[PDB]
DNA sequence: GACTATGCACG
DNA sequence: CGTGCAT
DNA sequence: AGTCATTCATG
DNA sequence: CATGAAT
């Protein structure tokens, strides 16, 4: 399912999570295969919030994701035994990129904790316009326009120099701040009450 | 090269970004045309592109490919199943799209792909489209910034309602079952006149859900208490029959099923009871449906107990299921549950400021020319002083502007004597013109006033909706009963 | 309700049909532009849907259902497979589609699906198109019968020797290498100078194919059958080279492979040379290729035969390959069997008709100009008795009548002075309309003399394809060895 | 894959061979459940001529017509045991579908003898025009004096595909005999077999490429 | 949104 | 076997 | 060119 | 368990 890195090298290996068979293939090209594998994700994943422990595991996303980090699920977790320095999250710069990253996120929170705790779980920052700019902010002032409709329409050329070079890449690191703050965020965005996510968007979303 | 981020900040502007968007830009249609916005960009852009009821049928996947560079950025594939749909005549009371090739059935089948099939609006999609391009509702630009395309469309009628929706988002579902158009009309005719109106004396015009897949509904304290809140439950059964056979035994045959029902696999469901025996008395399933009915026979045997095993197929198959109102639509760019009352409200609402952008921009037009006609009438008057003007002006510019300071011509006028072709030096006729500076001055007026008239606005709105129903009307196929 | 039909005379037809079809309006290209049906009809499309190398990319799915709807009756994906292969710059020499996103690799793994890339035409496959809007070339109807499409495009270079063609059909099938673009002018050219040129002289200029992927070829000889006959066997090695490593060890470096060849497999059928100890002495292999190079570094063992491990992956694997001349193509309806010199010969064939249409199209349109130049040239020093008699006509037909009665203006003229704007009468000026007409006079006499004359005809073809190699033209990629 | 007909009667049943799912999905819709069944080709059927009969008897297609028919393959074969009295070749009109039947053709010839000589062996003609409907160019401009070119079969509808086609009363229908076992003999080798010569030559022959 | 198998000719 | 337009 | 799985709310 | 726009 996953194209793999050259050498083992659980030091600076790292796992690229991209979404789409379509992106998946333009970071294939766009890599380095020294120290960088891929893992196309082939769909909406799983919320593992609120699906039964029975399906989240006989789920083919989810199980080459345990056995592709190689390091188990839940408790049976050692990081110790890790795969990977780094784990990338790469989605479009869309809504359902943002979606993707969600469930992911609650994944990883749910069912290997180490991992976002210990600071390996990361997000990759595409850029939005091209110089390249990442906000409708320091675009005007690059000003002195080819808008990323999603990662499909980079090129490895492009990918490389703008999101996948650890040298020139900008890269969020997932950080758990207030273990108890955490959980109550991610059970009411992903668990099965629907009320109290209702309650949450009216309270958050503004529609204008 | 690298910025930390709180789990709980990093979920937080993830999940609001998608929850706001998935509500208001995809699994919720406006309250005013009933549209999702991937079906109002199929309905613009087919539009846009001619492809109409009256005009040879496209293929698909021009229609299709055309709508995903220009203003829905997605899925080929959704675009088309969300063209097809719109297009199948068991889903939708009233179809917008007319779609040749297979395009499914009832059985629930496969439509032909892309490839195979042509597609073009139907004559009440125009009807939604209604004057569009007479700027009478708010554009937004595209996710290019390249093109506008419209944010609600004009509906010439009740689409929301007609139709339907259905409907699941993020904190929010929708399930809307579709009416009869004339029905639905009626009742907007009478709210137009008595905004006040309360939900009991509407449900005298509209009252209940018309599947166009007929069948019964059961009910009606349910259905009243869906209108008052958006929010009931109801049930639909199959219309049946009793066949007496050869000799003893008996055939129930169905006729009509419940919406959103899949043929195929109730006629499975149905048999899997006669397999397993678990009501005792059922001899054959057929289904006997060819390609201008629907009949399932339902065979019994001799001496079998025929009110136990339709009422036991009512509980237990789909023979019979409950409908669950949940009207939610979006107004004001807000997920909102409604009822009929605030849907007619925002209906009629809608349809006063198309009306009212409307007869702006047809004035607009009628007045930018009355202005030019009064000042050929001037010219002609003039003539030879006019071309003398122009031989001594040094350009178009100047042309212009010795008209406007030795004349008084306005620029716009100033404009049209000056690109005049040569020949029209010949005409002398002051009276053509006199008469069309008549019939714009009549035409002023009328539009004047339903500008500056709420009833008379108002009167032209039930006019209009009452040809639509004059002209698409059609019988109940669902019967109603308590 | 029925009629009886020959197994024989009816395989018969039903075959007839498909041969026929499949070789000349599917797998095989015409002589003269190089292109398969498909191929045209995506050129064309584009073009015609202002999608050229100077403007946007476009959401490559607009492209293809366009191309489906007006031109190319079948499946999106073919088409959309065609377009993506046009693309791949290893697939061919001069590529005449431009796409972004994901449009493959030489692993041989999939492109995007269509819904994701964008793409436009290449600055050269535009000169495949110039002077198409000239009535240059043979046009034809859609299976609609409501468009015209080309037959063949004007094809300011020759495409098929320099981007090649394969090639399967009924009876026959085609393979043509790619050439690098100048060597083919420069062959074209001589050959325009020298229509009896032999395949020897040819040769001088056009010594053997060049590849997109490069690396070295052999067979000086059998190029020279291929280029008599349409058919030769020459062989393709990879391009190697040796580093040495520390510890003694020595290792072989791939950056060239032959063309049509898989990286991906050929990796694996090396390393699995290693696997199996076929060839004593391979440590390891890594495909280290990146964005910005091929490169397929073998590293030997210590102590081990470096050329005899090199000399196996030549035999045995695809390291090196035989590449099989069978040029065959579309002349005058009919498959062909052809060397060098039928096509280049109907290269300049074809390039004689586009130029001499060419020439006649603007030589009318320069003509009618100059009629009307003429016309306002006289008018000028009546203008004031014009303006008074077209004053003193009843209608625009009557002016002209008089204009022409009375100063012998021409229809054509007539109707260009009364159909002038008025502000017309301010560019008062005959130095500009002389200076115009005298432009226009020598654009007759240079057209009239390409016309009248096969010497100033071919001259210009020179001229052309000379500026097509300045502007195109790059170095081999590909070497040569006997 | 198939659809079976509502009732089994080897004498009145007939089986449709449709080229893709689309089309066979608007036969599904257009037919008569009674009697009529449907069995989608999907895709080009390989080449009996060509290919060896262990290729042959491992193609999902092939097997799914032999079990289908229910009699058996080659000289193994028992017409008294068909199930249908009827097998009707439906293709689009384009040149694809005269290549199917091509292909179809002789597997029923070299693999069903029997069944392609006893007259059972049909092919259905789909109208290609609609203003009524036409058959043939000729057949069309009578129309025209006191046009909807079907570009296929999947841009019919249901309806008009049973009036036109479908229906054994409305349709027309060529039935496939045999006139010289020699001679259609020859003519099967030429186009479909292994040796390209003898094709090339035939083409060449017989093709006028104007 | 990739995958599965055929035709056709040619080493 | 693998190519590339087709089903 | 059909097929496979997932999100999201609701009964 | 199925619904219909989305990956
Ligand atoms: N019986 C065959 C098994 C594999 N297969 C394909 C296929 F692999 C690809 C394709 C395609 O790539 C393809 C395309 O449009 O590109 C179309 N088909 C269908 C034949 C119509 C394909 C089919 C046909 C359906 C089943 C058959
Ligand atoms: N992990 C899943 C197995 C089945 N599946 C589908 C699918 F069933 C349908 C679809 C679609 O119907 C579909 C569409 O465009 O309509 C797209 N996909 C792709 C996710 C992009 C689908 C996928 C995704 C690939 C693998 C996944
Ligand atoms: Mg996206
Ligand atoms: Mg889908
Ligand atoms: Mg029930
Ligand atoms: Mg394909
Ligand atoms: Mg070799
Ligand atoms: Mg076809």
């Amino acid at each position: 399912k996953l194209t793999p890195a050259q050498s083992k090298n659980p030091a600076k290996n790292e796992l690229y999570l991209v979404e789409g068979d379509s992106a998946g293939g333009s970071a294939k090209q766009g890599r380095d295969r020294k120290f960088q594998a891929i893992l196309p994700l082939r769909g909406k994943v799983i919320n593992t919030a609120k699906a039964k422990m029975a399906d989240i595991l006989k789920n083919e996303e989810i199980n080459t994701m345990i056995y592709t980090i190689g390091a188990g699920v839940g408790a049976d977790f050692s990081i110790e035994d890790a795969n990977y320095d780094k784990i990338i999250i790469m989605t479009d710069a869309d809504t359902d990129g943002a979606h993707i990253q969600t469930l992911l996120l609650t994944f990883f929170y749910r069912y290997m904790r180490p991992l976002v705790e210990a600071g390996h779980v990361y997000i990759a920052l595409p850029p939005l316009y091209k110089a390249y700019a990442w906000t409708d902010g320091e675009l005007e002032e690059l000003r002195k326009l080819q808008r990323y409709k999603g990662l499909g329409e980079m090129n490895a050329d492009q990918l490389w120099e703008t999101t996948m070079n650890p040298e020139t890449r900008t890269l969020i690191r997932v950080t758990i701040e207030d273990l108890a703050r955490a959980e109550r965020r991610v059970n009411v965005l992903m668990g099965d009450k629907v009320e109290p996510r209702r309650k949450w968007i009216e309270d958050n979303v503004k529609f204008t | 090269n690298i910025q930390n981020m709180s789990l709980e900040d990093i979920m937080g502007e993830r999940f609001g970004r998608y929850s706001k968007y998935i509500i208001q830009d995809r699994a919720l249609p406006d309250i005013r045309d009933g549209l999702k916005p991937v079906q109002r960009r199929i309905l613009y852009s087919m539009n846009k592109d001619s492809n109409t009821f009256d005009k040879s049928y496209r293929k698909s996947a021009k229609s299709v490919g055309n709508i995903m560079g220009n203003f829905h950025p997605h899925g080929d594939s959704s675009i088309y199943d969300a063209m097809v749909r719109m297009s199948q005549n068991w889903k939708n009371r009233e179809i917008l799209v007319e779609m040749h090739g297979n395009n499914g059935s009832m059985d629930g089948d496969p439509p032909a792909a892309m490839r195979y099939t042509e597609a073009r609006l139907s004559e009440i999609a125009g009807y939604l489209l209604q004057d569009i391009e007479k700027k009478t509702v708010p554009f937004a630009w595209n996710f290019d910034d390249t093109e506008k395309e419209p944010t609600v469309l004009p509906a010439a009628f009740p689409n929301l309602l007609v139709n339907g929706s259905t409907g699941i988002s993020a904190g929010y579902a929708t399930d809307i079952p579709p009416h009869n158009l004339a029905e639905v009309i009626d009742a907007a005719v009478y709210m137009i006149d008595h905004p006040t109106a309360k939900i009991d004396k509407l449900m005298e015009f509209l009252p209940g859900p018309d599947f166009p897949t007929g069948a019964i509904i059961q009910g009606r304290d349910e259905i009243k208490k869906a209108y008052e809140t958006g929010k009931g439950r109801v049930v639909v059964r199959s219309k049946t029959e009793i066949e007496k056979l050869k000799g003893g035994k008996e055939q129930i045959v169905i006729t009509e099923i419940p919406y959103e029902i899949n043929k195929a696999n109730l006629v499975k469901k149905i048999d899997d009871v006669r397999v397993n025996n678990k009501v005792a008395g059922i001899a054959e399933v057929r289904d006997e449906s060819d390609r201008d009915g629907l009949r399932i026979a339902i065979e019994l045997k001799k001496d079998a107990n025929t009110e136990l095993v339709l009422n036991y197929l009512f509980k237990y198959t789909d023979l019979q299921i409950n409908y669950n109102f949940n009207m939610v639509a979006i107004d004001n760019f807000t997920p909102r549950q409604v009822g009929i009352v605030p849907i007619l409200s925002s209906y009629i609402a809608h349809r006063r400021e198309v009306i009212l952008a409307r007869s702006r921009f047809d004035k607009e037009k009628a007045e930018k020319r009355l202005h030019i006609v009064e000042g050929l009438i001037r010219v002609i008057s003039i003539l030879d002083e006019v071309i003398a003007l122009i031989r001594a002006s040094e350009n178009k510019a100047d042309a212009k502007e010795n008209l406007k300071v030795s004349y008084d011509f306005t620029e716009e006028q100033a404009e049209a004597i000056v690109t005049l072709q040569l020949y029209r030096l010949t005409n002398t006729d002051v009276v053509v013109l006199q008469e069309e500076e008549a019939e714009l001055r009549e035409k002023i007026a009328m539009l004047a006033a339903i500008i500056g008239d709420e009833r008379t606005m108002y009167n032209l709105m039930k006019k209009e909706l009452r040809e639509v129903k004059k002209k698409f009307a059609t019988p109940r196929l669902s019967s109603l009963e308590d």
